[PDB]
């Protein structure tokens, strides 16, 4: 995969990604501080964000866990992220 | 990470 | 403090639909009991000509949620993110170096 | 269900 970039220093993933013109570029990096697992570095603006692949028992993949405490902000949350996969569904209160 |  | 005019109780699934059926808003939606699962929540939304339900989800630790989105390889989780932000409070898609 |  041309996004893998192996052992690249998160340093030199900054140096490297700074110099892209398009919010988005990225690449993959076996991380420095915790051996073993992958880090996702993109660049957004004059930054360079850094994050975390998370990994479970089954072995997954994942950037974050989205969940909620309660019905009520499942609902909110919903009003601006989609509640279907393919298609734009965002909750609208009934009128 | 942003997300940790 | 208002109660919250989305929340219905116990009423049937096919009510649901007939009563969203007649809104005119994709997105029109309420949540309810369901019959069918006793003890579970089912989210109705309004969405074309049709009416649909999902299941509200829950973990061992009482969470709320729709769906549990996870990849079995990194360029799958890459590809999802192409379209999907990676980030949570900003919109950001991953697109190749050039 | 959509999600199941």
């Amino acid at each position: 995969h041309p996004w893998f970039f192996g052992k690249i220093p998160r340093a030199k993933a900054e140096e490297m990604l700074s110099k892209q013109r398009h919010d988005g570029a990225f690449l993959i990096r076996e991380s420095e501080s915790a051996p073993g697992d992958f880090s996702l570095s993109v660049k957004f603006g004059n930054d360079v964000q850094h994050f975390k692949v998370l990994r479970d028992g089954a072995g997954k993949y994942f950037l974050w866990v989205v969940k909620f405490n309660s019905l009520n902000e499942l609902v909110d949350y919903h009003r601006s992220t989609s509640v279907s996969r393919n298609q734009q569904i965002f909750l609208r209160d009934i009128e | 990470y942003v997300n940790v």
